[PDB]
DNA sequence: TGCATCCGTGAGTCGAGGGTAATAAGGCAGATGAGATGAAGGCGCCGAAGGGC
DNA sequence: GCCCTTCGGCGCCTTCATCTCATCTGCCTATAATGGGAGCTGTCACGGATGCA
């Protein structure tokens, strides 16, 4: 997405400096707006910007939303060290503590 | 379909009588499509074989998820139920608990 | 040839195949230099992954 | 010519001249806007790889913008015939240096494209995948370079695509951070430093300082002998001798066993 | 225990070389470079880690010294323009019999 | 006997590797793992005081 | 060229539309180059002319 | 805003807080859990800490 | 020697209520199965399937 | 002022399970930093030995 | 029995120029070639703009 933003911005700079009919300049400005759109929130407007494998790309907003977002996946609950896991078996000879 | 598109593109760009089916044909998309299907597709999965019954039951199994199917989130309560037409066609007992 | 003999017992942590990669370069610690100076150990220019 | 080394422009040589300037401007814009249809028609065959459709259309628009300037009507051919070459050039150049996440120079993206075309043309004629040695024979170059270009053309993958058959996790969850501190080798390094300090303090202070600044322990830079002489008022041969004394006493098994264990 | 490669041969004791059976006298540090080359035969050599291991870490000179030293190795044993001591642009050198 | 043997089901770690973006330890048996202490267990620990 | 933040232009309330007293249907037509707006007018230059 | 943004409708509340220039106190339970401070309950209050 | 009176927490996903995390004291046991006291199963909602 | 009409939110917990693809692109001039060369200076190290107190 | 102090000897070790070898960037090619491939959408509930009428 950042590469798309950079490409659109550089091409718009070239169009402005060279001097082009206003239709092409307007099209480039629209592409810049849609590229920043995709960067900040992919799929919010129109069909989402898609890469290889035909899957929506993960914009900044998608990195802060839902279960898989940072807030409820890395901040609230984290994978911890000094821990393990195993099957349980009844211990009827053990004490309560 | 990809074959038809590419051959339709190519049959005009070349002059008549200098064009042959071999140069009209580029078999790459067909093998690409079969490789796409057989690998990295969730409807053709790794064989579950740790005893003869698992191998037998992995084939002859009816699935509902995948391309053209419905996802578990997309799946309602009605579809998961047993239809009266399931009798004799699809077993009403064998289904995963997850 | 560098691999475990057929019919040999191994366990968690034992080496299986001896594959050695050129380590390239890094910061050789001065303490490493004093270490090789005490025993005569070679630099061992490759990484044992 | 009239602005610098000119004169006050009269009535008939300023307004009319600027008017024909603007007229040529709008004529160029008119034909350009009329011929963008050719650009958008040509860009259809070019999508499906690297960049999007509209980006290709825009790059073709730039190519046509460049082409209209060099178009010569006096040569008496239709403008489309000349414009097509420039549009194709612009699209190919842009796809070469802009459609890759890892940018590749055109001079060798050319040979990737040619390698691909020759291998897939020979595959159907021979019926099998072309061995890279035979591809090199078709290259008139060494096969090793062929494997190198084959492994260069490989494009990066996405860290966030779901990796499992069922959607539960991303690829990036399974990649270890190599740059992270081990948190075990750090304590080992600190204890090794403590052992080194104890060993050096056991040695004579002059020798300890000599070796410490010889290998740059306390500071950032190890120093040559003449620095040691200037800081200890001795000749460089004497420093060589004291260094000989240092590693001679350091071979003592009392230190050798206690330090060799630390590996 | 003598270390051999193609037509160059080294004795670890008295620090001399045979090139195709002909004894050759060579400089000490130049000999250390050759020792690195044989001790890592078939593996590419880069100027930096060559500087790191063979040379002292206090080396404050320029980078032309290693290139010149490789030139001496060429003119001493591999006098041919094509030589067993191939050079990689930006990646350094390597000891390898050409294919 | 089912294919849920305890040998392939016991896992524990003291200090393993960590992820790139966030420094949280990874998860799974192929990697050294580390149990997920989710927000639901955070609720219990907050309720305990 | 300036661009508009989507978080503010597009949402359940269109915050930019609320501030500027417009509608999102009457904003997408502008920040996506489909229809013009009148940035400013000369009041006195029109009253006398 | 930090607690609300981590519960539901993250983008909406985030945009609203950005507009309002809301100054969080970092005093609640979830905020202290997020930032690593002692939770203000049980053994986290100044009477017991 | 080192497990002398060192408390250790046990948890079972899902952790519904506060008692879903309990601190016990561990005793070394052969095998690879964690031995749970039969009484605290109901609080854990734990079962041995 | 309805009022359908849609449009954006929510929808579980740990564990099997890793990666899939097109196309017309080619000479040619310049430049540029890396690496190939050759030459000359500032000690090294000795090859001699001075020598005596 | 060796320190104080020597000429010089090529070596050697750098260092200055000073040449080539890939490697990369910009430019030109003239019959005509003139408007997207494809996308499959529809869970459940629930608050709110919304285009018109
Ligand atoms: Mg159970």
């Amino acid at each position: 997405l950042y590469r798309r933003v950079i490409n659109r911005n550089n091409r718009l700079k070239r169009l402005i400096d060279l001097g082009a009919p206003e239709i092409i300049v307007n099209n480039e400005k629209r592409m810049l707006q849609e590229s920043v759109d995709a960067l900040f929130d992919n799929g919010r407007r129109g069909r989402p910007v898609t890469g290889p494998g035909n899957r929506p790309l993960k914009s900044l907003s998608d990195l802060l939303k839902g279960k898989q977002g940072r807030f409820r996946q890395n901040l609230l609950g984290k994978r911890v060290d000094y821990s393990g896991r195993s099957v349980i078996v009844v211990g009827p000879q053990l004490k309560l503590h | 379909s990809r074959m038809e598109r590419v051959v339709r593109e190519r049959m005009t760009t070349q002059d008549v009588e200098a064009i042959t089916p071999q140069t009209l044909i580029n078999i790459r998309p067909v093998v690409a499509a079969i490789k796409e299907f057989f690998g990295t597709s969730q409807l053709s999965q790794f064989m579950d074989q740790n005893n003869p019954l698992s191998g037998l039951t992995h084939k002859r199994r009816l699935s509902a998820l995948g391309p053209g199917g419905l996802s578990r989130e997309r799946a309602g309560l009605e579809v998961r139920d047993v239809h009266p037409s399931h009798y004799g066609r699809m077993c009403p007992i064998e289904t995963p608990e997850g | 040839r560098g691999i475990v003999r057929i019919g040999a017992e191994v366990r968690d942590g034992d080496i299986l195949v001896g594959k050695v990669t050129p380590k390239g370069e890094t910061e050789l610690t001065p303490e490493e230099r004093l270490l090789r100076a005490i025993f005569g150990e070679k630099a061992r220019e490759v990484r044992d992954t | 010519e009239l602005s610098e080394r000119g004169e006050k422009l009269p009535a008939a040589q300023r307004r009319d001249m600027m008017w024909i300037c603007r007229d040529g401007d709008r004529a160029k814009n008119h034909l350009l806007e009329a011929n963008l249809r050719l650009v958008v028609s040509l860009a259809k065959r070019y999508t499906g790889r690297g960049m999007a459709f509209l980006d290709l259309i825009q790059e073709g628009n730039l190519g046509l913008i460049r082409a209209v300037e060099k178009f010569d009507y006096t040569k008496g051919y239709k403008f489309s015939t000349y414009a097509t070459w420039w549009i194709r050039q612009a699209i190919t150049r842009a796809m070469a240096d802009q459609a890759r996440t890892i940018r590749i120079p055109v001079h060798m993206v050319e040979v990737i494209n040619k390698l691909g075309r020759i291998q897939r043309e020979l595959l159907q004629d021979l019926g099998r995948e072309p061995t890279p040695e035979e591809l090199a024979k078709e290259m008139d170059i060494t096969p090793e370079k062929v494997l190198e270009i084959q492994q260069y053309a490989r494009e990066p993958i996405s860290l966030d695509q779901t990796i499992g058959d069922e959607g539960d996790s991303q690829l990036g969850d399974f990649i270890e951070d190599s740059e992270a501190v081990v948190a075990v080798d750090a304590v080992s390094f600190t204890l090794l430093q403590d052992q080194l300090q104890s060993v050096l303090d056991t040695l004579s202070e002059r020798e300890a300082g000599v070796v410490r600044l010889r290998f740059g322990l306390t500071d950032g830079q190890p120093r040559t002998l003449d620095e040691i002489g200037q800081v200890y008022g001795v000749t460089r041969e004497r420093i060589r001798q004291i260094e000989s004394k240092t590693m001679s006493k350091l071979r003592h098994p009392s230190r050798s066993q206690v330090l060799r264990d630390y590996l | 225990v003598r270390l051999t490669f193609a037509d160059i041969e080294l004795d670890e004791e008295t620090h001399e070389v045979w090139k195709a059976g002909q004894p050759v006298s060579l400089s000490p540090t130049e000999f250390t470079l050759l020792r690195y080359f044989v001790i890592n035969a078939g593996t590419v050599l880069s100027k930096p880690k060559i500087l790191d291991h063979v040379w002292r870490y206090d080396f404050g000179g320029d980078v032309n010294v290693v290139e010149s030293y490789v030139s001496y190795l060429r003119r001493k044993i591999d006098t041919g323009e094509k030589r067993l001591l191939h050079t990689l642009r930006g990646v350094g050198y390597v000891l390898r019999e050409p294919r | 006997k089912l294919h849920h043997l305890v040998d392939d089901k016991i896992h524990a770690r003291s200090t393993g590797p960590y992820s790139m973006i966030t420094q949280q330890p990874l998860g799974g048996k192929a990697q050294f793992g580390g149990q997920r202490f989710g927000e639901m267990e955070c609720w219990a620990m907050q309720a305990y005081g | 060229a300036p661009v508009t933040h989507i978080w503010y232009f597009k949402g359940v309330p269109s915050r930019l539309g609320y501030l500027l007293d417009l509608a999102p249907k009457d904003l997408e037509k502008i920040i996506y180059f489909a229809a013009y707006v009148i940035t400013s007018v000369d009041e006195e230059m029109r009253h006398n002319e | 805003w930090l607690s609300a943004a981590s519960f539901q409708e993250t983008t909406r509340v985030l945009t609203d807080a950005a507009i309002n220039c809301r100054s969080d106190k970092l005093n609640g339970l979830k905020e202290n859990v997020i930032i690593g401070k002692l939770i203000p309950a049980g053994t986290g209050i100044n009477r017991y800490r | 020697e080192v497990i002398a009176e060192h408390p250790v927490l046990l948890n079972r996903a899902p952790t519904l209520h506060r008692l879903g995390i309990q601190a016990f004291e561990p005793m070394l046991v052969e095998g690879k199965a964690i031995q749970l006291h039969p009484l605290v199963c109901e609080a854990f909602n734990a079962d041995f399937d």
